[PDB]
């Protein structure tokens, strides 16, 4: 469904400073966030935000393929898929392994041309879906 | 013990070192079309569904709930107007899989939107490498 970001501890997660909350009936212990975040959403969220430490790191795209067994004629955006990807192919090693060695060799790419830093690459697609949600979203 | 990996599936009655705990408490005995019960609950499923054709598809359904390994993103139900050949064959399906094989759960698990992270939801975790699921009807 659609749903709304709250912005609920937004720049509380987004920080690397290390922080914690009330367990189970336990104690707290901070804890460094070292994870890299993503997101896959079918449907849009809902933006409240003017404070420049917000809407400055945070990076949109819009997906341009739909993938149905059937492809439409003479469409990319519509192309054939594989439902065997999603049912099977998990328990091939095979797969896992090779997946594996092209994530470690593309770190080591990354690694080496800028210098481990993902902020040093930008892209032409990126920032621009980013830079028409920021413009829109607007009440 | 019964291994179905191969066809036929092969009853062991003697020494093996396969790693089983789990099981029901029904005998197994070969398909037997000439037993009067078997005659009897032929009839009976006949008379429930008169399709042929839906006859076929719902048995071979129903002649997956017995392994528990990886299986396709299929879900089905079946209604009614009410008094209907219903609840009749599940609770024989449910009873011959048994405790370990099968268990009941509740509508509550799709009727409800989102469980709170506090909220101690149990039913989640039920089905545990029992093979078959059903849901009882409501009011």
């Amino acid at each position: 469904k659609s749903e709304v970001l709250n912005t609920s501890r937004l720049k509380e997660m987004v920080n690397p400073g290390d922080v914690t909350a009330r367990e189970l009936n336990q104690k707290q212990e901070s804890f460094q966030m070292t994870a890299t975040m993503v997101a896959a959403s079918n449907y849009n969220f809902i933006i409240d935000t003017t404070d420049h430490g917000t809407w400055r790191r945070l990076r949109h795209y819009r997906s341009k393929v739909k993938f149905c067994h059937n492809p439409d004629p003479s469409n990319p955006y519509e192309k054939k898929e594989d439902p065997r990807f999603i049912h099977e192919y998990i328990m091939d090693p095979d797969c896992q392994n090779a997946f594996f060695s092209i994530l470690v060799y593309f770190w080591e790419k990354l690694q080496k041309e800028y210098n481990g830093q993902i902020k040093k690459v930008f892209c032409p697609t990126i920032e621009s879906e980013t830079e028409a949600y920021r413009k829109s979203q607007d009440t | 013990v019964l291994s179905i990996e191969t066809i036929p599936a092969k009853l062991i009655n003697h020494f093996h070192e396969h790693p089983i705990h789990q099981y029901t408490h029904i005998c197994y005995v070969p398909f037997n079309p000439e037993n009067p019960w078997t005659k009897l609950l032929l009839n009976a499923l006949q008379d429930i569904i008169p399709e042929l054709d839906a006859r076929l598809w719902i048995m071979f359904y129903l002649s997956t709930a017995i392994f528990r390994g990886l299986k396709e993103a299929l879900m089905l139900l079946w209604l009614g107007g009410g008094c209907n050949g219903k609840t009749f064959l599940m609770r024989l399906v449910a009873m011959v899989l048994g405790d370990h094989y099968a268990s009941k759960l509740n509508i509550s698990l799709l009727t409800s939107c989102r469980e709170t992270a506090e909220k101690p939801n149990s039913a989640f975790m039920r089905l545990k490498g029992r093979g078959y699921g059903y849901f009882e009807e409501t009011n």
